[PDB]
């Protein structure tokens, strides 16, 4: 299993 | 509140997108693009099947929780 995590940055 | 998308590569990497229902998707792809180190213009993004263009958000294409997206790449020729 081959996870990769990736967060996203959402402007207000 | 937050929405997790389930987007799968060929090679079978899961990744734990953490977007918002109104955040474009355009920064998601680009995000998978730098995230494998490949170009946007080589990965090609489908919802359901159908592309996903720049202009498309979540909220627009109807997107739920846990929805998954697949990413094909461009053909050299």
């Amino acid at each position: 299993n081959n996870r990769d995590p990736i967060v996203i940055s959402d402007s207000p | 509140d937050h929405i997790n998308l389930k987007v799968a590569g060929q090679d079978g990497s899961v990744v734990q997108f953490k977007i918002k229902r109104h955040t474009p998707l355009s920064k998601l792809m680009k995000a998978y693009c730098e995230r494998q180190g490949l170009s946007m213009r080589q990965i090609r993004f489908r919802f359901d099947g159908q592309p996903i263009n720049e202009t498309d958000t979540p909220a627009q294409l109807e997107m739920e929780d846990e929805d998954t997206i697949d990413v094909f790449q461009q053909q050299t020729g």
